[PDB]
RNA sequence: AUGGAGAGUUUGAUCCUGGCUCAGGAUGAACGCUGGCGGCGUGCCUAAUACAUGCAAGUCGAGCGAACGGACGAGAAGCUUGCUUCUCUGAUGUUAGCGGCGGACGGGUGAGUAACACGUGGAUAACCUACCUAUAAGACUGGGAUAACUUCGGGAAACCGGAGCUAAUACCGGAUAAUAUUUUGAACCGCAUGGUUCAAAAGUGAAAGACGGUCUUGCUGUCACUUAUAGAUGGAUCCGCGCUGCAUUAGCUAGUUGGUAAGGUAACGGCUUACCAAGGCAACGAUGCAUAGCCGACCUGAGAGGGUGAUCGGCCACACUGGAACUGAGACACGGUCCAGACUCCUACGGGAGGCAGCAGUAGGGAAUCUUCCGCAAUGGGCGAAAGCCUGACGGAGCAACGCCGCGUGAGUGAUGAAGGUCUUCGGAUCGUAAAACUCUGUUAUUAGGGAAGAACAUAUGUGUAAGUAACUGUGCACAUCUUGACGGUACCUAAUCAGAAAGCCACGGCUAACUACGUGCCAGCAGCCGCGGUAAUACGUAGGUGGCAAGCGUUAUCCGGAAUUAUUGGGCGUAAAGCGCGCGUAGGCGGUUUUUUAAGUCUGAUGUGAAAGCCCACGGCUCAACCGUGGAGGGUCAUUGGAAACUGGA
């Protein structure tokens, strides 16, 4: 189905990722529905994470499902709690 | 370095002392080789443009590819192209080290940077082509503080340009600001070089 | 040629080893003196030997470095 | 509701049954020279009552495919 | 204002016209000579030729029967209490088969396609959509089989046939349940057809369990199941406009154009079929022929333009050739099926087997294009509750100066201008501060130690919290803990030793930077053009010297430039190429003055959109750069909507 996942960029031995909403059948570095953020694993010994809460929450509401690393990111940024809180509150 | 040929022959051909002292031009101020002593026919307009370009290139000991790339990036900046090219040439770690006076020769300064003796902002920079920007501090590696070459060069109180600020006690220089055309070599007519690269 | 077109190719350099049934590499370039010759034989490629004793512009005539 | 495209043209054929052919004239600027050149397209249109006649200005709106070639219907007759 | 160079060659000389040629940039390049390293890329363009071999798609025991394995541990003493059997229990496990899901993705290629294929902008009151999310309502009551298995039989084989037996979240009946279907009331609404909403009947349509918790003659957690309605996603159709050469291709079409009715499709529709009519298309290029995947982009150019469509991303098409359907949410399906054909292979001659335009690799073709590698550690995908398994996707490694960028092959001092080579006016001059000598350095190299990031996790294990419950287990969420790296002991770092191992290529008459000697003598040869060479060649070949570049330098091929030589920007037609021999005129192009009006062109805004990557600009990260990342800017002949009205158009 619809998935929030990391698309690989950068160069050899220098990964950079864009956090994107994509259909699963889509190729990893191919067609996407929307980009929500970025993730840099190799940056300054601290993962650098940019995410749009408004976009991430809209997609999580509509049934988009994170890959495991993306879930960790949305947890680190606090989006996964917000999703739960609203959903329980609903 | 990269070009490792006779610096005198190159000076004599180009009618300019690459060492900046005139030692090459003192005895034989004419082109090298068999026909050097004989009269030289007048240079064409292309000949003059090429001569001026080669003068600047051999002065900074750069290869043509790199020289042309530097000319391009200089052109992309704001202001007068020729002047921007010359200040950008002067901003090379090579040139900065030489002008600070950590070496007595440009080739020596290049070997110093290339062999990893030099520090920029406390960290090792080994690329002679490195483009030093204003505010950066050039230093000597802690191990190399007592090199005979460096100490002797610094002892010889070479004039340090105004855009730099050297402390001989600490062997630490500072790239204070961008050079000015006044501070840059006066024997170069950069306009000819711009014209050369136009055609 | 391999495309089956018959052409006249110039043989450059001083001296050649080529005979009928030799296999050769042909490049572009016409000889102005010779009317029908619109191609050159490449020296030092396939059967064609390099010019012997060529010591200047050897790459053009397929000669290895003398040393 | 989203709006379907509407065109105005002159009826050039009324021979077919419940159908009129409408010639819509537009200008295509030349890519290089920049002069506008008159261009015409005949649009096959549905005229249920066979109301329109050759030489009458008509207003046509886009529809679902009504035939092999017919994609438009007659909204009104502007002039006769 | 950021951006624009010319030169040679028609003559005795000249000005002009005019073609030809060159200096530049670019490449998936190839070839010749030569060759140190690193980073980041790129690498069958030709035969959509044929393909040996391994691998590229599985997974699920928490759907199911069955089989294997049989722990822990049951009995007798062979007097061997360490070895024994079936008279048992039989745990963690494992698998062939059934069933579910996946296999329609990912990966490859560009043959076909001149087309709504694609690009851009719209439409669907003519559509469809597994998994995912949300909400609501349910999951009741029965049945008959069949793999595996057992046995028999037929085949060379591939693989079939009979009998018997057996499960399921397999299959089937009935019940109950629709906004679905029919019919009848309304109400409101749009853009023809029509949309929407609310009532009253009629016919008709579902489902399923598994693994756990508990207070266990009954509740419940998670997952699975069914129906209805939305969302999300993906797909389908239609249309405006844009998108290719040839008229020495001018006519083309009969399901053809339209209508009617019926059938058919998710769906509109000649989509199809009967019937009726004669339409439809075309000089605004139909039809035919040739060629071609299209685009984002890419190369060049001051620009306007011109050329191109590798790598990467999007869309399309194809899967030995041709046809067809089946299964399914989705295929008319690269590693599915059936048939025909060609080819290859096996055979007991009866009959069988197969499809690298997946990754490697081979043969062939070609000027020319890589290893039959490592790992699922990362990212992504399938299956599973999950661990996990599968993954030639992908991450890495290998090979190749193929490209781009970076750094080397030493540095300082050095007249005593040594020797030697070359030239010479025999004075000398040049190679040449070059060398040697002396001093110094270690990029690199070599050797020896240290040694990253990339890793997030998932799971499991605690604690808390939220919803729900009688409560619990679970579930979501939050915070802790252990553990996981192919590359790889790689990058990088440190120390020690050593100038030692690390420069070639083309050119030097002019364009065009750089000349002499000797040999040769219209020969041998050179050559992009002007040309050069027939005895004192800066043009041949070699040598010395020089010039231009540099791990490259040259050559060839091809594209843009210069070429204002198709000229919109930006040329011409008396004599240079060029005014139809001349009328009458059709289409078309163009058109006097004023006022009023309109607003199609024009001008000025707003809104949506013109993917990402790229180009450009800025900033940040890699020791620098290349490269990587991020944010802007730009790119329409775009659509929609609001103004202005001089000019063009309309009235
Ligand atoms: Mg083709
Ligand atoms: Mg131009
Ligand atoms: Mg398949
Ligand atoms: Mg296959
Ligand atoms: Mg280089
Ligand atoms: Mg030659
Ligand atoms: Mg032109
Ligand atoms: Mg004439
Ligand atoms: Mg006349
Ligand atoms: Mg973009």
């Amino acid at each position: 189905a619809v998935k929030i996942r990391l698309t690989r960029l950068g160069s050899k031995r220098n990964p950079f990722y864009r956090i994107v909403v994509a259909d699963a059948r889509s190729p990893r570095d191919g067609r996407i529905i929307e980009q929500i953020g970025t993730y840099n694993p190799t940056s300054a010994n601290a993962p650098e994470i940019k995410v749009d809460e408004a976009l991430a929450l809209k997609w999580l509401n509509d049934g988009a499902k994170p890959t495991d690393t993306v879930h960790n990111i949305l947890s680190k940024e606090g989006i996964m709690k917000k999703f739960d809180e609203q959903k329980k509150a609903k | 370095a990269r070009f490792r040929g006779s610096n005198w022959k190159k000076s004599r051909r180009l009618g300019i002392s690459l060492s900046g002292t005139g030692k090459e031009l003192e005895k034989r101020p004419y082109a090298p080789g068999q026909h050097g002593p004989n009269q030289r026919k007048k240079l064409s307009e292309y000949g003059l443009q090429l001569r001026e370009k080669q003068k600047l290139r051999y002065l900074y000991g750069m290869t043509e590819r790199q020289f042309r790339n530097t000319f391009d990036i200089a052109g992309k900046k704001f202001g007068v192209h020729g002047e921007n090219f010359m200040i950008l040439l002067a901003s090379r770690l090579d040139a900065v080290v030489y002008s600070l006076g950590l070496a007595r020769t440009r080739r020596q300064a290049r070997q110093l940077v290339n062999h990893g003796h030099i520090l920029v902002d406390g960290k090792r920079v080994d690329i002679p082509s490195y483009s030093v920007k204003p505010g950066q501090t050039i230093s000597v590696r802690e191990k190399s503080q007592k090199l005979n070459i460096i100490v002797e060069s610094v002892e010889i109180n070479n004039f340090v340009p105004e855009y730099l600020n050297f402390d001989a006690d600490s062997l630490t220089g500072t790239f204070v600001r961008l050079p000015e055309r006044s501070e840059l070599p006066a024997e170069i007519n950069e306009q000819l070089i711009v014209e050369y690269y136009s055609r | 040629l391999s495309n089956n077109i018959e052409i006249n190719a110039y043989i450059p350099g001083i001296g050649h080893n080529l005979q009928e049934h030799s296999v050769v590499l042909v490049r572009g370039g016409r000889v102005k003196d010779l009317p029908g010759v619109r191609y050159h034989i490449v020296r030092g490629a396939l059967d064609t030997s390099g010019v012997d004793g060529r010591r200047q512009g050897r790459s053009l005539y397929g000669t290895k470095k003398p040393k | 509701r989203n709006d379907r495209k509407v065109y105005v043209g002159k009826v050039v054929s009324d021979k077919m049954d419940k159908t009129i052919t409408v010639l819509v004239e537009t200008y295509k600027t030349h890519k290089l020279y920049g002069k506008r050149v008159k261009y015409s397209k005949k649009y096959k249109t549905h005229d249920e009552n066979n109301s329109a006649k050759l030489g009458d200005i008509v207003k046509i709106q886009e529809t679902r495919p009504l035939s092999a070639t017919k994609r438009f219907r007659l909204v009104e007759i502007v002039e006769e």
